[PDB]
This record gives C-alpha cells, sequence and structure tokens, in this order.
C-alpha cells in the first residue's frame, strides 16, 4: 500500500502538462514537428512568470491533479498494522475523534499495561 | 515496374530511362477504364513525379513512431497520381451526358479537402491515417 | 481457385502462373452479373492486387486479442476487389437514361469515407468492425 | 431441399452435387418476381456461397446465452443470398421507367449500412438483433 | 381453411396437401385487389412459408407474462405473408405512370425497418406492441 | 342491417348468411363515393372480417374502468374496414391525373403508423383514445 | 527548366531569358489537359510572376519554427499559378453543355476563401498546413 | 510598367503619362482571359484609380506594428483594380450561356463583404489580413 501511494502521488498527486498542436479537423502535425513545439514550452527552461504567445490552433491543456484521499488510506493502514501488532493507534502518529478524553481514553491505556 | 514507383524519388524519377518511365505511367493508366487516353505522356508524367515529390515531402517520416503512410507505398503513390491526373481534367463527373444517353455517378457532396474530393484521393486518405494526427512525444 | 484468394500476398500473386490469376478474376467477375466485361484483363489484375496488398498493409493485425477482419478473408479480398474495379469505372450509377429507358438505384448521397461510397465497399466494410476503433491494451 | 441451405458450410456447398445447389438456387429466385433471370448460374451460386460464408463468420456465435442469429437460418440464408443477389446488379430501383410507362417504389434513403440498402436486407437484418450490441459478461 | 394459417408451424407446412395449402394461398391473395396474380405460385408459398416461420422464431414467447404477438395470430400472418409477397414483388409503388395515366400513393418517407416499409407490414406491427421492449422481469 | 356489424365476432360472420354479410358489406361500401367497385367481394369481406377479429383482440378491454373503445363499435368497425379495403389497393392516392384532367388531395405525411396513413384510419382512431397510452392501476 | 521555380524571386523572374520563362510555363501548362492554350502566353506569364511574388510574401518565413511551407516548393509554386490562370478564365468550371453533349463536375459548395475554390488552389492547400495558425512563441 | 502601380499614389496618377497609365492597364488587363476588350479606357483608369485611392485610404497603415497589407503591394492594387473592374460590368458570373450551350462556375458560397464577391476580390482580401482585426496597443 505505503508502494502503491509513493508511485500514485507521482502519477497523479502532481498536475501534468498537455500541449495541442493543430486545429480540430485541420492538417496533421507530425513527430518531428512537435520536437520542434517541445524545444519551446520545455518545463526544463521555463520559469515562474513565462508568457506564451500563439496563433488561435494551439492549446495548453492541463491533466489537474486527480485529487484522492491518500490520508484516509494511510489511517487505514496504520489502523490495520498497530491492530495487529496489538499497539494503540495513538502510537502510529494517527488520531480519533471522542476517544481523545476520560475513561473512553483510559481503556487503551488500560489494555496496553 | 523494374523500378517500382515506391523506390523512386523526384531526383530518381528524372535519372530514369524514358521506358522505365512509361512502364509506372502504364502502371497507373490502369486505374481508369478509359485509361485517360486523350490526356498527354507529358501530363501523366508530371502527375506522377508531383506525387512522388508529394509523398516525400507531406507524406514521409512519422507520427508517435508510427509511418504516417501505414500503406503500401506503390499503391498509395499510385492513387496519389491518379487523384492528379483527374484533378488536371476537372475532377469527378457527378454525371455525363452524350446524345441522350446519360449517366450519373454517386459521388455526393465528398467533403471539401483535397483528397475527399475525388475517388482515387478517397482510396489513397485511408493509407495515410485519413488525414488524423495520431502524433504525440513527451520531456526526457 | 486452387491457390485461393486469402493464401496469397502481393508477391505471391506476381508469381501465380496466368491460369490462377485467371481463376480468381474468374471468381472477382462473379459479383456482377454485368462482370466488368468491357474492363480489360490488366484492370482488374491491378485492383486484385491493390486489394490484396491493402488488406495485408491497411486490414492486418488485431483490435485487442481480435483479428481486424473478423470475416472470411477470401470473401472479404473479393469484396475489396469488386470495391476497386467499380471505381475503375468511375464508381456506382446512381442514375441511367438512354434509348433502353430510364432507372435510378437509390443511392442517397451515402457516407464520405471510400467504402461507404459503393456496393462493394459496404458489404466489405461489415467484415472490419465497420472500420471502428475498438482496440484495447494495458500495462504489465 | 434434400440438403436446407442452414445445414451447409462454404465447404459443404462446394461438395454438394449441381443438382442440390439448383435446388437451393431454385428456392433463393422464389424470393424475386422477376426470379434475377438475366444473372448468370455462377453469380447466383456465388451470392449463396458467399451468404453462407458471412453467415458462418459475422452471424454465428453468441451474445450473452443467446445466439447472435434469432430467427430461421433457413430464411435468414436465403435473404442474405437475395440480398447478394441484388448489389450484384446494382441497388434497389428506387424508380424504374421503360416506353413511357414508370413506375417509383418508396424505398426511401434507408439508412446507411450495407443491410439497409435493399428489402431482402432489411429483412435478414431483423433476424440478428437488427445489428444490436445486447452483449454483456462477467467477472469470474 | 380446415387447417388455418395460425394452426400450422413450417414443418406442418410442408405436411399440407397442395389443396390445403392454396386454401390458405387464397386467403392471402384476399389482402390485395391485385391479387398478386402475376406472381406464380411457388413464390406466394415461399413467402407463407417464410411468415410461418418467422413468426414462430422472432414473434412467439413472452414479453412480461403475456404473448409477443396480441393480435389474431391468423390475421397477423396473413399480413406478415402479405408484405412478404409485396416485397418479393419490389415494394410499395409510391407512383405508377402510363397511357392509362398517372398515381401517387401518398406514402412519404416511411420508417426504417421493413415492417414500416409497407402496408401489410404497417398492419402487422399493430400486432405485435410495434415491436416494442416492453419486457419486465425480477429476481426470486 | 339487421346483425349489425358490432354485435358479431369472427366466428360469427363466418356463421352469417351471404346476405346478412353483403348487407354490412353493403353499409361499408357507403362510406367511399367510389364504392370500391372494381374490388371483389371476397375482398371486401375479408377486410371485414379482419376488422371484426382486429376490434375483439387489439382494441378490447379497458384503461383504467374506461373502455379502450370509447366512440360508437358501429362507425368503429366500419371504418377500420374501409381503412383495411383502401389498403388492400395501394391506400390514399396523394393525386391521380388521366387524358389532361388532374387533382391532388391534400394528405400530407400523415404521421408513421397504420391507421395514421389513411382517412378512414384518422376517422377510426378518434374512437379508441388516438392510440394513447392512458391506462393506471394501483395496488390493494 | 534549369532554373526551377523555387530557385527564383520575382525580380528574378523579371531578369530570365524568355527561354527560362517559357520553359516554366511549359511546366505549369502540364497542370491541365486543356493547357489553357486559349488564353495567351503574357496571362500565364502574369499568373506565375503574380504566385512568385504572393508565395515569396504571403507563404514565406516560419511558424514555431516549423517552415510555413512543409511541401516541395516547386509543386507548391506551380499549383499556386494553375490556380490563379484558372481564376483568369472565371473560375473552375461546375457546369459544361453544348452539342459536344453535358457534364457536371462534382464541385459542390466548396469552401469560401480563394484556395478552397479550385481544385489547384486546394492542392496548394496541403503544402501550407491548411492555412492554419500552428505558430507559438516564448518569453526568454 | 516603368512606374510600378505599387510606386503612385491618387495624385501621382493623374500626374503619369498617359503611355504610363496604358502600361498599368496593359498589366490590369492580363488577369482576364478576357481582357474586358468591351469596357472603354476611361473606365478601367478609373477602376485603377480607385484601387489607388482605396488601397492608400483603407488599406494603409499599422496593425499590432505589422503593415495591414502584408502582401506584395503590387498584385495587391492588381487584384484590387480587377475587382473594381468586374464590379463595373456586374457580379462574378454564375452562368452564361450563348445561342447554344452553357457554362457555370461555382463563384458563389462566399460571405457577403464586396471583397468576398468575386475571385479577384478574394485574391485581394488575403494581402490584407483577410479583413481580420489583429491590431494590439498598451499604455506606456
Ligand atoms: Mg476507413
Ligand atoms: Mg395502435
Ligand atoms: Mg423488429
Ligand atoms: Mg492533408
Ligand atoms: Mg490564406
Amino acid at each position: 500500500n505505503e508502494a502503491a501511494i509513493n508511485q500514485a502521488i507521482e502519477l497523479h498527486g502532481f498536475p501534468q502538462r498537455h500541449v495541442k498542436v493543430g486545429k480540430e479537423d485541420g492538417a496533421p502535425v507530425r513527430d518531428n514537428d512537435l520536437r520542434r513545439v517541445r524545444t519551446i514550452f520545455d518545463p526544463r527552461t521555463t520559469d515562474a512568470n513565462t508568457a506564451y504567445f500563439t496563433g488561435q490552433d494551439v492549446d495548453v491543456e492541463t491533466l489537474e491533479a486527480h485529487n484522492f484521499d491518500y490520508s484516509a488510506i494511510h489511517e487505514m493502514d496504520m489502523r490495520n498494522l498497530t491492530t495487529a501488532l496489538g499497539l494503540p493507534l495513538e502510537a502510529g502518529n494517527v488520531g480519533a475523534d471522542g476517544l481523545g478524553s476520560g475513561k473512553p481514553a483510559e481503556l487503551r491505556f488500560a489494555l496496553l499495561k | 515496374p523494374d523500378p517500382s514507383i515506391d523506390e523512386v524519388s523526384k531526383s530518381d524519377w528524372d535519372a530514369l530511362t524514358t521506358q522505365e518511365q512509361d512502364d509506372i505511367i502504364s502502371q497507373v493508366e490502369n486505374l481508369s477504364s478509359t485509361g485517360w487516353v486523350n490526356t498527354s505522356r507529358e501530363r501523366k508524367a508530371e502527375a506522377i513525379r508531383s506525387a512522388i515529390a508529394e509523398r516525400d515531402t507531406l507524406y514521409s517520416g512519422n507520427m508517435s513512431r508510427l509511418p504516417t503512410l501505414d500503406g503500401d507505398a506503390e499503391y498509395f503513390t499510385l492513387y496519389l497520381s491518379a487523384h492528379k491526373i483527374q484533378l488536371f481534367e476537372g475532377g469527378e463527373a457527378q454525371s455525363e451526358s452524350g446524345e441522350g444517353g446519360s449517366v450519373s455517378y454517386s459521388t455526393g457532396g465528398g467533403g471539401e479537402k483535397d483528397l475527399q474530393k475525388t475517388r482515387y484521393g478517397r482510396m489513397a486518405l485511408e493509407y495515410v491515417w485519413e488525414d488524423n494526427s495520431i502524433a504525440a512525444l513527451r520531456t526526457y
């Protein structure tokens, strides 16, 4: 699960840029052309205040980061692992609502003792 | 033909013997039942030379590392030649009428762009992904 | 025919005897009542050779673990041959008229793409998933 | 007929006697008031052989647990044969005109896919779920 | 007729005497003023046999806990037969013209599906839920 | 007529005397100025017998506590009979012409469905909620 | 030609010998079966000179460092010349009629722009990205 | 010509010798195969003078610090002149018919602005950004 999250964050946790070249139903672009386009919009040489100038027939589309609740996956992973190992979930750096006060707290510490 | 139409570029076509050109012309003339017999050799030669140059410049190289000419380069160049020959003559007839006898050839609207406008073009168009752009590249 | 049209590629067609080619041509001519009898042998041979090449280039391979040619490859190659022959004669007669009287063949405008433009094309089209982009692939 | 048209595959049709083929051809000829009498035997035989091959490849197997051909396979093959005896003679007559005497046959445009383009096709199409895609499958 | 058209399946139709078939054919011929008199017996018999087989295969069984054929099966089979006979004669006359004068029969374009295309078809179509997918089923 | 057309079912029609059938036929013939005088007795009788059976099967029962046939069942069966008779001879004439005389009858498109396509059908249609699906039912 | 048509600009064309100009004209005259023989030499010279100037002004430079003229500049200039010559003769023939009989050339309406309006224009249009604005530029 | 049409303004045109004007007129007369021989000198001179004045007023100055006339000013002024000469006679010919026979040109189908109405207009239009409003300016 940790490996799956680590990979998924790289693929989907970061936005990515998709340059679409040429008009819909227009003249077809070839990859020797895309080499020259890639050389312009290169993230390797782009900066925070860069501006782009084009004809109407070029689009800079965005793969928006397809957000997912990896935090809850972490809490589930930690819940399973700690409770399998017989530890309180708090030892795994994970909290819970309501259970942080009174004898509803003390019971886990009693079980540990 | 001995040198095939896919084996020759514009400069090569100019280097061929008259017979080698004529064999290729004879192959192109198979694509119409009329053989375009009322159009001169020079015009058929120019159409072929043009089709060869146009293939090599507009229908060459790659997109996404697929070849942009997917089909048989022989028949592509022949169909592109036949497209050119037909356009040297007003294009396709939607109808022909003579001494009372008449016919109509179901061509229809036929789109708007070059290869759409004649039957040989419409055949050649399947060889080159229907003029679509499947092109893709990435950062490295 | 002894070598069937699906059992040969373009290079094999060029290697066939005249009788083997003539048997295949004779089979293709069965696809029309008119037999394309006024069109010469060379033109019918060219259309067949082209259909064989076009099958092996544009209609070979796979879409998912399916073949891209689902129907019988014999009849597909024959229909593709007949499609080509009909285009060599100028396409579908939508209407004909003369001292024999007159007829109209209910084509409408039809589609835009070559196989949509003739009856043999529209028959061939069903063999090849109707030209649909049905392929799928995954990482492993 | 003794062997019915639904009892024979492509290789079986080729194994029949001329009489058994002629009985089946005679049955197909019942589907037009004209009997297609100006088209030769070889062409009617080819249309039937094609209908058999096309049935066994494009109209065979299952779509869910159901068969992809629901109706009587005899009459399906006959209509698919008649659909291929038409089209070997051009399309449907929208209109026919002789010595002044004239008729028009109310076909409409019909559609775009081959079976939509003639009445025999439009009948055969009803037997095969109207080319609908009702197939379904589960993980196990 | 002593055996009615709704009482016989395809196997039974083949077992009838020629007189029992002729009685049923005679009943079908009542569905047109023209009787289809210039179409031969074999063609009318084939259309009836086909209509019987098509009823029993495509227009049989249940659609919810009720029959898919709601109307009188006698008249349904007659209308389905008349539809097929009319298609064997080329379909609906939209218009007729000659030295008798001229007429137009008000059809419009009609629908797309076979039963929609002719008057006998449209009469048959009301008997069978207008070809609608009205069936329902549940888990138990 | 002495037994009225609304008082008889299909089995009753077969039980009537020739005169009782002829009285009902004579009543149906009142619905056209032409009387359909060139169409034989058997065909007018078959149309009536069919209309009786079709009323009793397709136009019987209830939609809520309403009858599905709201109008006068006599005139409904007559209009349904006249509809069938007209369809036994090509349907509506949009236009008729001969010897330099001509007329056109304002029929238009006339919808798509059976009863919509002729004037007698359209009269009958008003008797049967215009074929609308107005039935309602509840749990108890 | 010794100096081919892409080796020269407007001021070079004006400096060529009549023989060099006339050979280039002779190459342009290959692009029609009719050769534009009934249009005078000076009109063809004007169209070529105009095409040379128009190429160098309207169809020169770059878009995202791609050349604005992707195809062979020879055939582009020839097509642009032939387009202009055809416009000097009043444009396309959509249809022609006379004692030679009649013909219609399947144009449809076409596009609105000059290069869309004639066949030589449409052939030229493919060489120049179909007049699209693919240009892209950045801050540095 | 000695002074080129792009080297002269309206006051310069009025200052030219008759020979220099006639040279420029002769250049404009190259743009039609008919040469407009039935329209007098004064009217062609007026069209040229008008084209010069209209260039200098409506097609002068800058647009996003590009010139509003991007193409060759010689050929722009010639095409604008030819456009005016054409409009001094009528529209474009859509159809022309003689004592016998006819030709039609597909000259229509464009937009409604004056330059869109004729072939010379549609050529001139490309030289001037197709009347597009690509101008831009900023605070400083
Ligand atoms: Mg395709
Ligand atoms: Mg109804
Ligand atoms: Mg159906
Ligand atoms: Mg293109
Ligand atoms: Mg432009």
